[PDB]
């Protein structure tokens, strides 16, 4: 099977 | 024209025409409505072994 | 859509075939005398998969060919009682596991015979 | 929002936390924000009755609506900087319950005085701020006191101005901000719970929290404190002048009709 | 009112959001005398067609309608309100249409 | 004059106009990627107060996308909030993109 | 790597037969094989008008609806772990009125159709997280004479109610096991104006939750208040994490040296606890 880490410091959201 | 008014209401009509008032109340009730389907239904099972990561 | 099967001391090991002229995927059910008939194991049309009845883990395995459009099914370890006719069928709506009897166009079977 | 406005009277309800978790130095910040957010109030020159409750493990109404001083700007500071830390020195805990249900004891006296029927009691907006680091631990959930308050006003969608519920956490505190959100309860769009560091941010807030709009009074000098609005509203008297000499001269309102 | 056919329903995969379909006279000619209402009798009858269009793997799905489909007899349309009435004589008479 | 704003990857959302309380909901954000590169990224719904995340809180969910086209991944949150909650929901990218 | 099974039927007689489309959505990371359903579409006697495959989503448009049983299943592949466990979605949508459909739901083989809430009340609450903390602190090395009890209790994480409890019996209820039980004492409390000794009181447990609990012994139990009360009227309450759980020692369990003074220590806590209350 696959897994991986995943890079979020920030994202712009939208409301 | 809205308006609040809880209780018990008055009228005091006047004037030489003739109309029809009607009031009307908005307000929930206890629900009754079913869960199920009614008209055309649809089970699905599925079997076998699914692969999961680290929970439980 | 017609089924053709062919093919003994206990404890031995044994090969059964049967040939369907569609790809599907017949499972095998077996019947004693003086009882009502019951399944063994089953397999999906890919054949990646199976099912094996619960007398009979982990002794029992199906296999298929792609090309000659057949059923593999080893019978190593031979039971004592395990002497029946066994049947070869399916259906066409790829109902997997369906236990019950609603199969469709049996298979005309080989009775095989185990001596202890 | 507070609607600050001539028509009604209204009653600010200051709950001031005094438990052990709070340091003395909090508590004179939360005096100091008091002493600012009572001035603020009453330089719109409004009906407006200001009570102070200390609270630890029981509530201590310093000042009370019933009292007429609570309309006097002077014996509420008075008895704002009469609060002291160790008042509360035999109960150290949090009881927030306790607070709520002294404010539900005082308003039920005050119908009592007034008259249920009377408009004296229906004209009345109420308004209870909550400065404390909101970490209760004993006295029950302040929410059922929360809901308490309500029917005794009959809170419903059709009287939701007449009650404002604000929880903010001032100064070097451990604040539990998910404890704040449920006494500081969202109406509409607008936030009830604030955590803020100093004086100055709960100056701007509450600059925030007043609904001005409602009035026409119009006394002189009230521009805006906030750097987030306008400069003509920072400076409501600023007009201009342009004579035929094509030059522009500046002026200040004085009147509704002189410049 | 609306009167549905039945065994004409047509199911297709979009391509590039786009797809074609066209249905034989001789199915339509079927599907007339099935519901036994005759091909003379389309005058002024609108063809009715709706869509159920399904985005997979969305799931959500619209409607559409083409309730502006006329049967005629005739291509083209005939405007006579330009032309004027109460001809002059002795000038030349112009029509306009 | 159309002033067409475009966003050339993003995640689209549709909840239902009216949601009973105590009553099951099929909460379903849909990914849509016109990118070249095949895209592996997780989606989580942020922990808020008032509903009962499937998962229960920030746990989150494993799916690749290929180029131009869609995965959506099903989630069933049933309400307990009173009038109204906020919900954001994340789709944090790889390091290859 | 796994089969699936969908089923139709119609109750018929309303006016709405005919054709039926089925909104089938697998999974997460899961998609069916076209072979598979290529192969019961091309059959003569074929039940599967069109179909049509994008990963987890299948659809299935039926020409004629059974009013019995009689239903097709098919199997798909897996490429990426699920990273959660959650029922999934199936609608069935009337060809000719797309209004009028029925949306069911289905889950894992070894899972439930429907999450895990114990509301059955005006209230609602709901019970995912990982139940057992099963803590012996004395038995192990991991015990301090610090007195971080009041820390947790009234600081962080935080705990609303304190009892401490001898269990009954042991009982199982939908996916929740239940323990009916008898109060010993009263620890502390937040809204339970009926809080006294020798009352009924019930504590629930998930069956998936592998928490271990013998009747007839007397447990301590700390937690987060319920919303859930009992059928009789005592508020009911629920076992999850930040649940305290713990077993106290007999004399002979306290007298030990490897628990010597650090016993005294917890019952000298429990007293104060139960006698003065949390501070600041
Ligand atoms: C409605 O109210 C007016 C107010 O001026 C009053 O004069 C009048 O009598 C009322 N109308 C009628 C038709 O009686
Ligand atoms: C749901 O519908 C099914 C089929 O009509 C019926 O057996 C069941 O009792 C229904 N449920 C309720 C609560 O009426
Ligand atoms: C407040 O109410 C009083 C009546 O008690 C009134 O005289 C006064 O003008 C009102 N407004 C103020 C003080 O702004
Ligand atoms: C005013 O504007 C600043 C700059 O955007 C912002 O940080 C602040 O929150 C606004 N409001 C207040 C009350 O300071
Ligand atoms: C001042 O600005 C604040 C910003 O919150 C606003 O609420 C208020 O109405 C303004 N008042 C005046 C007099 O401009
Ligand atoms: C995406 O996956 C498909 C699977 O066949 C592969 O052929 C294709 O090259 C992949 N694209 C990229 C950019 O990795
Ligand atoms: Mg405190």
């Amino acid at each position: 099977q696959e897994e991986d880490l995943i890079d979020e410091d920030d994202i712009p959201v939208r409301s | 024209l809205q308006f609040s008014l809880g209780s018990k209401i008055n009228v005091k009509v006047g004037g030489n025409s003739k109309g029809t008032l009607k009031v009307l109340r908005t307000y929930n009730v206890l629900d009754m409505k079913n869960t199920t389907c009614q008209d055309l239904q649809i089970e699905v099972t599925v079997k076998g072994h699914v692969e999961y990561t680290m929970e439980a | 859509v017609q089924l053709v099967e062919s093919g003994v001391q206990a404890g031995g090991s044994l090969r059964l075939s049967c040939v369907a002229s569609e790809r599907t995927y017949m499972a095998w059910f077996r019947q004693a005398p003086g009882k009502e008939r019951e399944f063994v194991a089953a397999i999906t049309s890919s054949g990646m998969m199976t099912e094996y009845a619960p007398s009979v883990k982990g002794r029992f395995t199906i296999s298929r060919d792609n090309a000659k459009n057949t059923v593999y099914l080893q019978m190593n370890s031979l039971k004592p009682e395990d002497t029946a006719v066994y049947y070869c069928a399916a259906d066409l709506r790829q109902r997997f596991g369906e236990r019950v009897t609603e199969y469709d166009y049996w298979g005309q079977g080989t009775q095989v015979t185990v001596s202890s | 929002k507070i609607q600050i406005q001539r028509s009604g009277h209204l009653n600010l309800y200051l709950l001031l936390d005094c438990s052990q978790s709070v340091s003395e130095n909090d508590f004179l910040i939360f005096k100091e924000s008091a002493s600012l957010m009572v001035d603020r109030i009453f330089s719109f020159e409004i009906n407006v009755s200001v009570a102070i409750i200390t609270f630890a493990s029981e509530p201590k109404v310093l000042m009370s609506v019933l009292n007429d001083n609570s309309r006097d700007m002077t014996e509420v500071i008075s008895s704002l900087e009469n609060a002291n830390y160790k008042d509360h020195e035999n109960g150290t805990g949090t009881n927030t319950y306790a607070a709520l249900n002294s404010v539900y004891l005082m308003m039920n006296n005050q119908m009592r005085l007034l008259g249920m029927e009377t408009m004296a009691w229906q004209e009345i907006r109420h308004a209870i701020i909550l400065l404390t680091d909101g970490k209760s631990n004993m006295g029950g959930s302040p929410k059922t006191a929360v809901d308490h308050i309500r029917e005794i006003l009959n809170i419903n969608q059709k009287r939701n101005d007449y009650l404002d519920i604000y929880a903010i956490g001032v100064g070097k505190l451990d604040v539990d901000w998910r404890e704040l959100n449920e006494l500081g309860s969202k109406k509409d769009g607008e936030r009830h719970a604030f955590i803020l560091q100093d004086t100055k941010a709960l100056h701007q807030v509450f600059e925030h929290m007043l609904d001005v709009s409602k009035l026409t009074d119009t006394i002189c000098g009230v521009g805006n404190m906030s750097a987030n609005a306008s400069d003509q509203e920072r400076t409501p008297w600023h007009v201009t002048i342009k004579p035929k000499s094509q030059e522009t001269c500046r002026g200040a309102l004085i009147s509704d009709q002189w410049v | 009112k609306k009167t549905f056919f039945r065994g004409l329903e047509s199911q297709t995969k979009l391509v590039n959001g786009q797809s074609h379909i066209s249905l034989s006279k001789a199915e339509f000619q079927d599907a007339l005398e099935k519901l036994n209402m005759g091909i003379t009798d389309l005058q002024g009858l609108r063809l009715y067609v709706a869509a159920a269009i399904i985005e997979s793997p969305g799931g959500e799905m619209e409607e559409a309608e083409l309730t502006s489909w006329y049967f005629v007899s005739s291509p083209f349309s005939l405007d006579l309100s330009k032309t004027k009435r109460h001809l002059v004589p002795g000038a030349p008479f112009l029509l306009q249409a | 004059v159309q002033l067409r704003v475009f966003r050339e990857f993003h995640l689209h959302l549709r909840l239902p106009m009216s949601v009973r309380r105590f009553e099951q909901l099929e909460l379903r954000p849909v990914l849509y990627n016109y990118l070249d590169k095949n895209l592996t990224v997780s989606v989580h719904v942020s922990p808020v107060e008032g509903l009962c995340l499937a998962g229960g809180g920030g746990l989150a969910q494993q799916v690749l996308v290929p180029a131009g086209s869609a995965r959506p991944v099903a989630f069933s949150v049933v309400p307990t909030a009173a009038a109204a909650v906020s919900l954001k929901v994340v789709a944090r990218g790889s390091f290859e993109f | 790597r796994v089969h699936y099974t969908v089923c139709i039927w119609r109750n018929g007689k309303v006016g709405l037969s005919g054709m039926a489309i089925a909104d089938v959505t697998l999974l997460s990371g899961f998609h069916a094989l076209r072979a598979d359903l290529e192969k019961l579409t091309s059959l003569s006697d074929r039940y599967v008008s069109h179909f049509e495959t994008e990963g987890p989503h299948v659809l299935l448009y039926f020409d004629s609806v059974p009013t019995s049983r009689e239903c097709v299943g098919f199997e798909a592949v897996q490429e990426v772990p699920v990273g959660l466990v959650q029922p999934a979605s199936a609608t069935l949508y009337d060809y000719y009125n797309p209004e009028r459909r029925c949306s069911v739901f289905y889950g894992a083989p070894s899972k439930s159709r429907l999450l895990a809430t114990l509301c059955s009340a005006e209230v609602c609450q709901c019970a995912e997280g990982k139940c057992p903390r099963q803590r012996r602190a004395l038995e192990r090395g991991l015990q301090d004479e610090d007195g971080y009890r009041m820390k947790f209790a009234c600081y962080y994480p935080r705990v609303e109610y304190g009892f401490q409890v001898k269990v009954l019996r042991e009982d199982s209820r939908a996916a929740f096991r239940l323990f009916e039980t008898k109060i010993t004492q009263v620890l502390h409390f937040t809204k339970d104006v009926k809080a006294a000794a020798n009352q009924m009181r019930n504590f629930l447990v998930r069956a998936s939750c592998r928490l271990r609990l013998e009747p007839g012994k007397e447990y301590l139990i700390m937690g987060l208040d319920g919303a859930t009360y009992d059928l009789e009227g005592h508020p009911q309450y629920l076992l999850d994490s930040n649940s305290w759980i713990e077993e106290m020692p007999s004399e002979r369990l306290c007298r030990s040296t490897r628990q010597r003074a650090a016993c005294a220590q917890l019952n000298d806590f429990l007293q104060e606890y139960g006698t003065q209350g949390c501070q600041v």
